[PDB]
C-alpha cells in the first residue's frame, strides 16, 4: 500500500467526521425542525377560500396526489 | 531596462480600469434600459398641492 | 519499505492537537448556534442588516400585539395602583 | 456551515503568530514609537487618500 | 480659536534674559510669573467656554436656533403674544450669558 | 499626484450622459438632503415637491410608476 | 412588631395586586408570563395566549 | 383554589428560566476555555518543530493532557500576599482581568447573524474590551510595587498608545469599503475577492497591527524575560498568572478571528485561485 | 474623597453611568463614542499619576469647615429657588395607553429612505451645514498642535 | 472514613498534574548551569516531561542548585527559597552545591547547599551530564508523585484508611 | 534635521534646582537570580526612565 | 451597540468565577504554608528590596499622549464622512481632503520640531 | 458564478440544480431567436452595447496578446536553462487573456439579454426573469 | 491591485443598487395597504382619545 | 385586518396589481407638498377603500395554497426580504390572475420542481446579498 | 424619581459647585473640568433629542 494512501485515509478519518457535524448543529433533532416546518403550512380551514374557484378543494387534492409535488 | 519596463507597466492598467469603468457604465444603461420595461406610466401631482 | 518522507513525518506530530482544537472550536460554534436557534425556530437575521421598509414590517405585528391592544381596550381601573406598569415604546 | 471554514483561517493566523514568537527578535518601545509616529502615520493617511482618490473615479 | 492663539502669543514669552546681575550663579530663584499667567488664562476660558455652551443649549431649546435675527423676532413675538411665560428661564440665560461674558 | 489625476478625469467625464458625469461635479444626494437644499431655490428652480415619490417634478424619472 | 406585620401585609397585597392585574383585566396577546400563559403556534396577528 | 393562587406563581415560574440561561453562558464558556487551553498545547508542538525536538510526549499518552495537567497544577499552587502591598487591589485586579477576558466571546461571529447577541458596533466593542485589559494589566504592575513589574506596567502603556494609533488607522481605512461595524458586511464584499488585493501595499503594516495587538515576539514589550525577570507577574503566581495567560491566549483567538474576518474573506473559500475562470453572470 | 487614584476611579464610574443613561434614553451610539474617547484620557491621566502623584499620600484636608460654613446653606438656597424645566412630565404622570403616536408608521418614506446606519445626522452638520464650524476646530486643532509643541519647548 | 472514598483517588488526579508540570526556577551558577541548558535543549528535552523554566519563583516549583554556593550568596539563596511558591522541591546539582566539592578547603565558600536550605535529591558529578541532570529530575518526579500517598494511614476491619 | 542637542544631555550646577535631579532615581538590583545577568552579576543600576545612569557592579559572589 | 442582556452576562462571567474560586478553594487541602521570614516580602532578584512606595517614573514622553488625545478626536470627527461618503460632493470632499491635510501639515511641524522623541 | 443571475438572487435560501430547468429555457430562447430571425424590423431593432464581430475579434487576441506577454517576459526575465517557471508563467498570462475575452462575451451576452427585453414576450420574459421553464410552456414543448 | 480592487468594490456596490432599485419597487407595490391599516388604527384610537376627552372636559 | 404582516405583502402584491383604482385615489388624496406627511383623517374615506378592495383580494384559489405556503415559509426564513423571495411570490401572483391555467404549470414541473423545498439563508448565501 | 430635564440642569451645575469646593489641586480641577464638559455633552444629546436637532449632536 502507498504512504499517500494511508495519508490519505486518515485525512478523510479527521475529516468526514468534522464536516458532518459542521453540517447539522442540531444533531439528532433535525426531524423535529422537518415537523416545526410541516406543521406551520397552511391548510385549506386556516385560509379565505375565493367563491368562484376555477378548482375544487378535493380537484386539488387529487393534482397534488398525482403530481407527486411532496409538499 | 526594469525600470522602463515598469513605467511601461504602469500605463495601461490605467487604461484597463477606465475601460471597466465604461463596461460598469454600460452594464448600467443594459439594467436601467431592462427596469424600465414596464415603468412607463407617471402620475402628476394634483392641483390641490400648491406651490 | 513504504515508510512516509521524511518532511512529513516531523510536521505530523503537531496534529493531534489540530484535531482536538478543532473539536473543541466545532462544539463553541455548534453550541451558539443551538443555543441562537432555539427560540427563533430559523437563524435570526440582525435587525440593523434589514432596510427601513424591512424594519418597519417585521416590527409591526409585535408593536400591535404589546402597544395597541392595551391602550385600544384601556379602562381605568386596569392600571395597577403599584405604578409598575409597562415602559413606553420611546423613553422620556 | 461557514464557521468551519472560519476555524480553519483562524487556525492559520495561530500558527503564524507562533512562527514569528520563534523567529523574530524583539524590539525596543522607543524605536518602534519613533517608527510609528514618523512613518507608518503617514503611510495610512496617505493610503487612505489614495482610496479616496479611486473611489471618486470609479463612483 | 483666537483664544487658543492669545494662549500660544502667552506661551512664547521670553522668560529669561541676559542682564547685568552676576549674584545669581549657582542660586535657585523662583519667578513663578509665567505659570500664573498660563493658570489663569486657562481657566478663565475655561469657565467662560462652559457657560457659553450652555447658553447655547438653552437658546436652541427656546427658539430652535441661534441666528440673531431668528432669537430677536421669537423673543419679541413671545412677548406680545404671551405664550412662554417662563421668565426664570429667560433670566436665567440672560445671567449665564452675561456671567460669562464677564469672567 | 492623485488628485490632480482624478480631478483632470472628472472634467474629462463631462463628455459621458448625465447619470455617468463626475459625482465630484454633480449631486447625487438623498430625498432629504435634496429637498432642504433646493426648497426655495430660485437658481436650481426645480418645482413642486412629489410627496409620494419624494423628488422635485423637475428632476427625471420623478414619480417612476408601473403600467 | 406590628408595624413589620403591616408592611408585610401591605408588600403581599401589592405584589398580588400586581400579579393579578398582570394575569387578568389585561389582554394576553404577547408573552409575558411563562408558564402561565399558552406556548402554542399561532396563525392569525391576534390570537389569545 | 387554583384562580385565587395563580399570581403568586407568576414571578417565581420564571426563575429556572433566569437559570437556564446562566447554565447554556457557563457551557459556552467552558468549551471557549478549552480550545484556548488546546492553542496552548499546539503553541509548544509547533515550536518543537522550528527546534526539531518532541515537545510534551509523557503527561497522558503521547502528550494528550499537557493543558489539563498545567491548568490542574495552577490550580494547586498556593498564593501568598506579600505585605506592603494593597491586599484588597492585589487580589482584585486579577478578578477584574478575568471577568473582562471572559466576555471576549460576546465579540465574536460565526457565519451570518449567528453570534450570541445583535450588537452592531463590533470593533467599538474590541476598542473597549482592549483598553479595559490594558488598566487591568497597568494596574496589576502598579499595584505590585515591583519595579520590574511597574516598568512593564509603562511599556504597556507605550504600548496602547502605538496601538490605539496604528489601529485606529487600521479601523479608519477598513471602515471606507464595509460602512459598517459589524462583522457580518465585509464577508459580502469579500465573497468575490479577499481585501487583501486592496490592502496589498499595507500587508506589511496589517501584519505589524496583528501583532501588535497579540504583543508578538517584536512587540512582545511588557512580558519581555530578558530586560525583565516577567512582565507583569513577578509577584504573581498560582491561579491569578493562570487568569492573565488565559486572558492573552483568549486575546490572541479573538485578534486572530477579527483579522480573518475582515481581511481574509471570513467564512468564504478562497475562490481567486480561479478568477480566471469565473464567469460574471449566468442567465440562462 | 482626597485620594487622586479613588478620584479618577470614581469619575471613570461616572463616565460610565452618563453613558448608561445615553443607553437607556435611547442614544446608543453616542454612548459607544464617549466611552471610548474618555476611556483613554483616563488611561493617559493614570500615566500622569504614575509620574506626579505615585502613592496616594494627598494634602490633609479637612471638608468640614468650608462645608459648614458656605457650601451647605449655599446648595440649599440654589436647590429651593433653582429650577428651569418649564413643562415635562414624567412618565407615570398619565397612563400610557393614552398615548399613540409610536404605533403610527408611514410606510411611503420607508421605501424611499436608502439609509443604513446612524451617521446621517452628524454628516449633514459637519460637513453640509456647520462646515465652517468643522473648519475652525480642525485649525483650533493645529493651532494648539503648535502651541503645545511651543509650550513644551 | 467516609471522606477516604473522595479524597484517595482525587490525591492521584493532585500529583499527576504536578508531576506532568513541573517548572523549576530559572537559575544558574557556574557551569552546572551550562550544563543543564545543554539538558533543556532539543537533544534531551524536559518539555517532553512538562519541564519547563520560570523566571520568577513565584511560579516555580522546583529550586535547581546548579553552581557554586559563595558566602557572598548564601542569604540570597536562602531568600530564594523562602520566596518560592509552596509546595516546593529542592534539586542539588553538582560537587559544589552537594558539598564543597573542588572548593571545600576554600575560605569563602559554603561547605555544601545543604547548610542553608533543605535538599531533596542530589547529582553528584562535575559536572553531571545531562543524561544523569535527566536521571535526577525524572527520580524526583515519581517521587514527589507518590510522596502524596505512602501508607501512612492504617486500614481498618474495613480496609478504610483514616 | 534640525539640533535636537539639548534635548538630549541635562547638566548639574551647583544649588540649581532645574539643573539637579527632579525625581526619585530607580535603583534596582540586576541581581544573581536576573535572566540577563548570567549567574552571579549583582549590578545595582540607576533607571530615570529605563536609561542606565550609574552602575555599581558587584561582584565575587562566584569568587573562590 | 447592546441591550439589557449584557448584564445579565456580566453576572454569568461572575458566577463563572464563583466556579474558579470553588475549585482553588478546594485545591488548598493538598499542600501547607509554613511562616518564614522572607516568605511574605518583595522579591527583587533574590535580594532585599530598599523601596516600597516611591517609584517614580520619568515619563519623558509626555508629548506622545498629549498628541494621541488630539488625533483621536482628529479620527472621531472624520468617521462620519467615511460612513456615508456614497453621497458626497463638492463641498464634503473638499472639507474631508482639506481636514486630512490638516492632520499631515500638524503632523510634519511635530516632525520638524522633534517632539516624537524621548527627552533627558 | 461572481454575480450570478441579473434579475434574481441565485442561491439565496435554496439551492436548485436542475439541468432539465435550464435546457429547456436554452431550447425555448433558441427557438424564439430562430422564429424571429428573418423579420428584418426585429433584426434593425436589436441593440446592444458591443457588437459581435468586436467580441469575437477580443476573445481572439486577447489570450494571445496575453502569451505574447508572458513569452516576452520569459525571453528577458527568466534564466532559459529552467523550464517549469517559464510554463508556469506563459499558462497565468494565457489564462488572464482568456478572462479577459470571457468577459467580453459574458457582457454581450449581458447585454443582449438585457436590453431586448421588452421585445420578448410575457411569458418568455418571465421565464427569463424567474429563471422557471414552466412559464413559457408552449415554446419548449414543442 | 489597490487601484483594481477599488474598481471591483464600486463593481458589487452598483449591482447592489441595481438589486435595491428592483427591491425599492416590490416595496412601493406592498405600501399603500401598510398605510391604510396604519392610518386605520391611528384614527381609531385618535378618535377613542376625543370622545374620552370631550366626555371629561365637558 | 387580522393578518400577519408578511402576508400582508405577499397578498399585497396581487392587491395592488387589481387595486389600482383605490390605490390612485388614496395617493392622490395623501399627496403634499412636503416630505412630512398629511393628517390620515383627511384621507380616512379613501383608505377604507383601499381596504375593502383588500379584503377580496386575500381570498385565494384553493390551486394556489401551494405557492403561497412556499412564498410563506421564505417569507420567514429570510426575515422579510423581498427581492430575495421575489421568484415565489411571483409564482404566487400568476397563479392568482389565472387559477384556471396554473393547472398546466404545476404540470409542467421537472422531478426537483416537486419536492419540498427548505430555505437556510445561513448555509446558502446567494451572491453579494447587502441585506445579509 | 425627577425628570431629565431638570436632573441634568442640576447635574451640570452642581459638578461647577463640587468643583470649586474641592481643594485646590491642579490634576483634580482637571479632572472634574472633563467631567464638566461631559456633562455638557449629556445636555446637549438630550435636548438634541427631545427637541428633534441636529445641530445639538454636532
Ligand atoms: C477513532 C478516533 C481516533 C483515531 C486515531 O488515530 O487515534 C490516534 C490519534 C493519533 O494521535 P497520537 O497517537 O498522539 O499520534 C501523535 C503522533 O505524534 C503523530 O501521529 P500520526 O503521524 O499517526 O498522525 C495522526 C493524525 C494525522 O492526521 C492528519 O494528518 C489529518 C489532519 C489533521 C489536522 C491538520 O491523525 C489523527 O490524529 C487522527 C485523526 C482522526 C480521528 C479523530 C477525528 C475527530 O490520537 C488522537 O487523535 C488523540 C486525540
Ligand atoms: C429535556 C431537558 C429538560 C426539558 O424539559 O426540556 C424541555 C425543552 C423543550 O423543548 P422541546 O419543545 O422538547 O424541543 C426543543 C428542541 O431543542 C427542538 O428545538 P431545535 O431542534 O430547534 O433546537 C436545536 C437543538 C440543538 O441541540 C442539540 O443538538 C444538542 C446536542 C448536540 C450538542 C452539540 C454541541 C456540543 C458539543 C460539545 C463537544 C465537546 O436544541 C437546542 O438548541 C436547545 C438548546 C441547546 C443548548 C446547547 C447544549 C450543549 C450541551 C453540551 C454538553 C457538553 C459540553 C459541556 O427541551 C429542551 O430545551 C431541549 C434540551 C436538549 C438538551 C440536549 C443536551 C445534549
Ligand atoms: C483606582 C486606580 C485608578 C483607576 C483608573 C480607572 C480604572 C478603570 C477600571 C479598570 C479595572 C479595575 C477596576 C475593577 C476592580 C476594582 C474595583 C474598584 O476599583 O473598587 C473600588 C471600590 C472602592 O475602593 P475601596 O473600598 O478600597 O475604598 C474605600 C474607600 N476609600 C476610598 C475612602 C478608601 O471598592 C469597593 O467599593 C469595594 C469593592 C467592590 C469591587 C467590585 C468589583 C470587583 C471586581 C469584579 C470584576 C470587574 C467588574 C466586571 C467586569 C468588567 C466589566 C465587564
Ligand atoms: C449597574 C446596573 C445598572 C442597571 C440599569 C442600567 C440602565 C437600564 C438598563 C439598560 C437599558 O436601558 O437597556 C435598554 C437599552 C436599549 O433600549 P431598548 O429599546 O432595548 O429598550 C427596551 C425597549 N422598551 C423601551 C420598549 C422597553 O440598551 C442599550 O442601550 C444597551 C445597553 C448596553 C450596556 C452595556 C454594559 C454597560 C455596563 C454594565
Ligand atoms: C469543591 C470544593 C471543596 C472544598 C472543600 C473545603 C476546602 C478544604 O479542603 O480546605 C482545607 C482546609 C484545611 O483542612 P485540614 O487542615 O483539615 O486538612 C489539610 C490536609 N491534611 C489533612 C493533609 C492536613 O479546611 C478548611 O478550610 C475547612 C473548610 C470547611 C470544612
Ligand atoms: S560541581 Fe563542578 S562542573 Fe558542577 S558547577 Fe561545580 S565546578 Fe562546575
Amino acid at each position: 500500500l502507498p504512504w499517500f494512501v494511508r495519508w490519505g485515509t486518515d485525512v478523510a478519518l479527521f475529516f468526514i467526521p468534522a464536516y458532518t457535524f459542521a453540517n447539522y448543529p442540531t444533531t439528532f433533532f433535525v426531524f423535529a425542525a422537518e415537523k416545526r416546518r410541516q406543521r406551520r403550512r397552511k391548510d385549506f380551514s386556516d385560509v379565505k377560500l375565493r367563491d368562484d374557484a376555477a378548482f375544487s378543494v378535493d380537484q386539488v387534492k387529487q393534482l397534488q396526489t398525482k403530481l407527486h409535488l411532496k409538499q | 531596462k526594469d525600470t522602463i519596463m515598469m513605467i511601461l507597466f504602469i500605463i495601461g492598467g490605467f487604461t484597463y480600469c477606465y475601460h471597466m469603468r465604461e463596461t460598469r457604465f454600460q452594464l448600467d444603461d443594459d439594467f436601467n434600459e431592462y427596469v424600465n420595461t414596464n415603468k412607463q406610466t407617471f402620475r402628476p401631482i394634483p392641483d390641490h398641492v400648491k406651490l | 519499505n513504504t515508510a512516509y518522507p521524511t518532511p512529513l513525518k516531523t510536521i505530523l506530530k503537531t496534529t493531534p492537537a489540530f484535531v482536538v482544537y478543532f473539536v473543541f472550536g466545532l462544539g463553541f460554534s455548534t453550541v451558539i448556534y443551538d443555543v441562537v436557534y432555539h427560540p427563533k425556530d430559523r437563524i435570526e437575521r440582525f435587525y440593523f442588516r434589514s432596510s427601513k421598509f424591512e424594519r418597519l414590517s417585521r416590527k409591526r405585528d409585535e408593536k400591535l400585539r404589546h402597544y395597541f391592544k392595551p391602550a385600544i381596550e384601556w379602562q381605568p381601573w386596569y392600571n395597577t395602583s403599584t405604578n409598575n406598569n409597562t415602559r413606553p415604546l420611546l423613553r422620556y | 456551515m461557514p464557521y468551519f471554514v472560519l476555524l480553519f483561517k483562524i487556525l492559520i493566523f495561530c500558527v503564524v503568530a507562533i512562527a514569528t514568537r520563534g523567529t523574530l527578535p524583539r524590539y525596543r518601545f522607543d524605536q518602534f514609537t519613533q517608527l510609528n509616529w514618523k512613518h507608518f502615520i503617514y503611510i495610512w493617511l496617505g493610503f487612505l487618500v489614495f482610496n479616496l482618490c479611486f473611489v471618486t473615479f470609479f463612483i | 480659536l483666537v483664544s487658543c492663539a492669545i494662549f500660544y502669543k502667552f506661551i512664547v514669552s521670553k522668560i529669561s534674559f541676559k542682564n547685568s546681575n552676576y549674584k545669581d550663579n549657582y542660586f535657585s530663584i523662583f519667578s513663578k510669573n509665567y505659570l500664573n499667567v498660563l493658570f489663569y488664562q486657562y481657566w478663565s476660558s475655561f469657565f467662560s467656554s462652559v457657560m457659553i455652551g450652555f447658553c447655547i443649549i438653552y437658546l436652541f431649546s427656546l427658539t430652535g436656533s441661534t441666528e440673531w435675527s431668528i432669537i430677536n423676532f421669537i423673543v419679541a413675538s413671545n412677548n406680545q403674544i404671551n405664550y412662554y411665560t417662563n421668565n426664570i428661564t429667560l433670566l436665567f440665560i440672560c445671567l449665564t450669558l452675561i456671567i460669562g461674558f464677564i469672567i | 499626484f492623485c488628485l490632480l489625476f482624478v480631478l483632470a478625469d472628472a472634467w474629462g467625464r463631462e463628455k459621458y450622459a448625465q447619470p455617468y458625469k463626475s459625482q465630484i461635479l454633480h449631486g447625487r444626494q438623498p430625498f432629504g438632503h435634496t429637498f432642504v437644499q433646493n426648497y426655495r431655490n430660485q437658481a436650481t428652480d426645480l418645482g413642486r415637491w412629489n410627496h409620494n415619490f419624494a423628488c422635485y417634478e423637475k428632476q427625471p424619472g420623478c414619480g417612476r410608476d408601473f403600467d | 412588631g406590628p408595624l413589620n406585620i403591616v408592611f408585610a401585609g401591605v408588600a403581599f397585597l401589592m405584589f398580588y395586586e400586581n400579579n393579578y392585574k398582570k394575569l387578568y383585566l389585561n389582554p394576553r396577546y404577547s408573552y409575558t408570563m411563562p408558564y402561565l400563559q399558552s406556548a402554542k403556534i399561532t396563525k392569525n396577528l391576534y390570537e389569545k395566549l | 383554589m387554583g384562580f385565587w393562587i395563580a399570581p403568586l406563581f407568576v414571578n417565581i415560574l420564571s426563575l429556572p428560566l433566569y437559570l437556564v440561561m446562566l447554565v447554556y453562558n457557563i457551557v459556552c464558556m467552558l468549551l471557549i476555555t478549552l480550545v484556548i487551553a488546546s492553542i496552548t498545547l499546539i503553541e509548544r508542538k509547533v515550536l518543537s518543530l522550528v527546534q526539531r525536538r518532541v515537545g510534551p510526549h509523557y503527561v497522558g499518552y503521547r502528550g494528550r493532557l499537557q493543558y489539563i495537567a498545567d491548568a490542574l497544577k495552577l490550580f494547586i499552587k498556593g498564593i501568598v500576599v506579600p505585605e506592603g502591598s494593597n491586599k484588597f487591589w492585589f487580589v482584585a485586579i486579577p478578578s477584574a482581568a478575568g471577568a473582562i477576558c471572559y466576555t471576549f466571546w460576546i465579540n465574536s461571529m460565526w457565519g451570518p447573524s449567528v453570534s450570541i447577541f445583535d450588537l452592531e458596533y463590533n470593533l467599538v466593542y474590541a476598542t473597549i474590551l482592549s483598553i479595559l485589559f490594558s488598566f487591568c494589566i497597568m494596574l496589576t504592575g502598579y499595584f505590585s510595587k515591583s519595579k520590574y513589574a511597574f516598568m512593564a506596567s509603562i511599556r504597556c502603556a507605550i504600548l496602547m498608545l502605538n496601538i490605539e494609533i496604528f489601529l485606529g488607522l487600521l479601523v479608519i481605512n477598513l471602515i471606507f469599503i464595509s460602512e459598517s461595524f459589524c462583522f457580518s458586511v465585509f464577508v459580502i464584499y469579500q465573497e468575490i475577492i479577499w481585501l487583501i488585493f486592496i490592502f496589498f501595499g499595507v500587508s506589511g503594516l496589517i501584519f505589524i497591527t496583528f501583532l501588535l495587538e497579540t504583543n508578538r515576539a517584536p512587540f512582545d514589550l511588557a512580558e519581555a524575560e530578558s530586560e525583565l525577570v516577567t512582565g507583569y507577574s513577578v509577584e504573581y503566581g498560582g491561579f491569578y498568572f493562570a487568569l492573565y495567560y488565559l486572558g492573552e491566549y483568549f486575546h490572541l483567538f479573538f485578534f486572530s478571528m477579527v483579522i480573518s474576518i475582515v481581511l481574509f474573506g471570513g467564512w468564504e473559500l478562497p475562490n481567486f485561485l480561479y478568477l480566471f475562470l469565473l464567469n460574471d453572470f449566468n442567465i440562462l | 474623597n482626597n485620594n487622586l487614584y479613588y478620584i479618577l476611579l470614581y469619575i471613570f464610574l461616572e463616565i460610565v453611568f452618563f453613558g448608561l443613561f445615553l443607553c437607556l434614553y435611547q442614544l446608543e451610539l453616542f454612548t459607544g463614542f464617549l466611552w471610548v474617547a474618555e476611556f483613554a484620557i483616563v488611561f493617559i491621566a493614570v500615566v500622569l499619576l504614575f509620574y506626579l502623584n505615585i502613592d496616594g499620600l494627598h494634602l490633609k484636608y479637612n471638608h468640614n469647615i468650608n462645608n459648614v460654613l458656605y457650601y451647605t446653606p449655599s446648595l440649599v438656597l440654589f436647590l429651593i429657588f433653582f429650577n428651569i424645566d418649564y413643562f415635562s412630565e414624567l412618565e407615570l404622570f398619565l397612563p400610557l395607553e393614552l398615548s399613540f403616536i409610536d404605533i403610527y408608521d408611514d410606510y411611503y418614506e420607508g421605501f424611499n429612505n436608502s439609509i443604513m446606519n446612524d451617521f446621517t445626522p452628524l454628516t449633514l452638520s459637519y460637513y453640509s451645514i456647520n462646515s465652517a464650524e468643522f473648519i475652525i476646530i480642525g485649525l483650533l486643532l493645529l493651532l494648539g498642535s503648535v502651541a503645545c509643541v511651543n509650550l513644551y519647548k | 472514613m467516609r471522606v477516604d472514598y473522595i479524597v484517595t483517588p482525587i490525591n492521584a488526579v493532585v500529583s499527576w498534574a504536578r508531576q506532568g508540570s513541573f517548572w523549576p526556577l530559572t537559575f544558574g551558577l557556574a557551569c552546572c548551569a551550562v550544563e543543564m541548558m545543554h539538558a533543556t535543549v532539543s537533544r534531551y528535552d524536559f518539555d517532553r516531561f512538562g519541564v519547563i523554566f520560570r523566571a520568577t519563583p513565584r511560579q516555580a516549583d522546583l529550586i535547581l542548585v546548579a553552581g557554586t554556593l559563595t558566602n557572598k550568596m548564601a542569604p540570597g539563596l536562602r531568600r530564594l527559597y523562602e520566596q518560592t511558591l509552596d509546595p516546593k522541591w529542592v534539586l542539588s546539582m553538582g560537587s559544589c552545591a552537594n558539598g564543597g566539592g573542588y572548593y571545600h578547603y576554600s575560605y569563602s565558600v559554603v561547605r555544601g547547599c545543604n547548610r542553608i536550605i533543605p535538599v531533596d535529591i542530589y547529582v553528584p558529578g562535575c559536572p553531571p551530564t545531562a543524561e544523569a541532570l535527566m536521571f535526577g529530575v525524572l527520580q524526583l518526579q515519581k517521587s514527589l508523585y507518590r510522596q502524596i500517598n505512602e501508607g501512612e494511614k492504617k486500614y481498618n476491619k474495613k480496609d478504610l484508611t483514616y | 534635521m534640525n539640533r535636537s542637542i539639548f534635548q538630549l544631555w541635562k547638566p548639574e550646577s551647583p544649588r540649581s534646582n532645574v539643573n539637579s535631579k527632579q525625581i526619585k532615581t530607580m535603583n534596582v538590583n540586576f541581581g544573581p537570580q536576573h535572566p540577563a545577568a548570567h549567574g552571579v552579576l549583582r549590578l545595582i543600576l540607576q533607571l530615570n526612565g529605563e536609561i542606565a545612569e550609574r552602575f555599581d557592579p558587584h561582584i565575587g559572589l562566584l569568587h573562590r | 451597540m447592546g441591550d439589557a442582556v449584557v448584564i445579565h452576562l456580566i453576572q454569568n462571567v461572575l458566577i463563572f468565577g464563583i466556579i474558579f474560586w470553588l475549585l482553588t478553594w478546594g485545591a488548598e487541602y493538598f499542600y501547607t504554608v509554613k511562616q518564614q521570614l522572607t516568605k511574605k516580602q518583595f522579591y527583587e532578584c533574590g535580594f532585599k528590596s530598599i523601596s516600597e512606595l516611591n517609584i517614580q517614573i520619568n515619563f519623558n514622553f509626555f508629548m506622545l499622549a498629549v498628541f494621541l488625545i488630539l488625533y483621536d478626536v482628529e479620527f472621531t470627527f472624520l468617521f462620519p464622512v467615511l460612513f456615508n461618503f456614497s453621497m458626497f460632493s463638492t463641498t464634503e470632499l473638499f472639507l474631508a481632503f482639506f481636514f486630512i491635510f490638516l492632520i499631515l501639515v500638524s503632523l510634519l511641524y511635530d516632525w520638524l520640531n522633534n517632539v516624537l522623541s524621548w527627552s533627558a | 458564478t461572481n454575480f450570478g443571475s441579473p434579475f434574481r438572487n441565485t442561491d439565496s435560501g435554496i439551492v436548485i440544480r436542475d439541468p432539465e430547468n435550464e435546457k429547456r429555457l436554452k431550447l425555448a430562447f433558441q427557438n424564439f431567436w430562430k422564429s424571429k430571425q428573418e423579420d428584418k424590423e426585429f433584426q434593425a431593432q436589436i441593440k446592444t452595447a458591443v457588437s459581435k464581430d468586436t467580441v469575437n475579434f477580443m476573445f481572439y487576441a486577447s489570450p494571445l496578446f496575453g502569451a505574447l506577454l508572458g513569452k516576452t517576459y520569459i525571453d528577458m526575465f527568466c534564466n532559459p536553462r529552467y523550464f517549469y517557471f517559464r510554463a508556469f508563467t506563459l499558462s497565468m498570462f494565457a489564462l488572464a487573456g482568456y478572462c479577459v475575452g470571457n468577459g467580453f462575451r459574458n457582457r454581450y451576452e449581458h447585454s443582449l439579454y438585457t436590453r431586448n427585453y421588452h421585445l420578448f414576450p410575457k411569458d418568455l420574459q418571465d421565464a427569463l426573469v424567474n429563471g422557471d421553464a414552466r412559464y413559457c410552456i408552449s415554446w419548449w414543448k414543442q | 491591485l489597490q487601484m483594481w480592487g477599488v474598481g471591483k468594490i464600486i463593481e458589487i456596490k452598483k449591482f447592489m443598487k441595481r438589486r435595491d432599485i428592483e427591491l425599492k419597487g416590490l416595496q412601493r407595490k406592498a405600501a399603500p395597504f401598510m398605510q391604510s391599516m396604519n392610518d386605520v388604527r391611528h384614527l381609531a384610537l385618535r378618535e377613542r382619545n376625543d370622545m374620552l376627552y370631550n366626555e371629561l372636559l365637558s | 385586518m387580522n393578518t400577519k404582516s408578511f402576508e400582508v405583502l405577499i397578498h399585497s402584491q396581487y392587491a395592488f396589481d387589481v387595486c389600482r383604482e383605490q390605490v390612485y385615489n388614496f395617493e392622490d388624496c395623501r399627496q403634499t407638498d412636503t416630505p412630512l406627511p398629511k393628517d390620515p383623517i383627511h384621507c380616512k374615506a379613501q383608505a377604507k377603500e383601499v381596504l375593502s378592495c383588500y379584503k377580496e383580494a386575500e381570498k385565494m384559489d384553493p390551486i394556489c395554497l401551494s405557492s403561497f405556503n412556499d412564498s410563506r415559509e421564505c417569507m420567514f426564513k429570510s426575515d422579510g426580504n423581498l427581492y430575495n423571495c421575489k421568484t415565489w411570490i411571483n409564482q404566487y401572483v400568476t397563479c392568482q390572475k389565472n387559477p384556471a391555467a396554473f393547472a398546466e404549470f404545476l404540470e409542467a414541473s421537472t422531478a426537483e420542481q416537486l419536492k419540498s423545498k427548505k430555505f437556510d439563508f445561513v448555509k446558502n448565501r446567494g451572491h453579494s446579498d447587502k441585506y445579509l | 424619581m425627577l425628570t431629565w430635564i431638570s436632573f441634568w440642569s442640576l447635574i451640570f451645575w452642581l459638578i461647577l459647585i463640587i468643583l470649586v469646593l474641592k481643594p485646590k489641586n491642579f490634576i483634580s480641577i482637571l479632572f472634574m473640568s472633563e467631567l464638566t464638559w461631559l456633562a455638557l455633552y449629556c445636555l446637549s444629546l438630550l435636548f438634541g433629542a427631545i427637541y428633534c436637532d441636529i445641530t445639538l449632536l454636532s
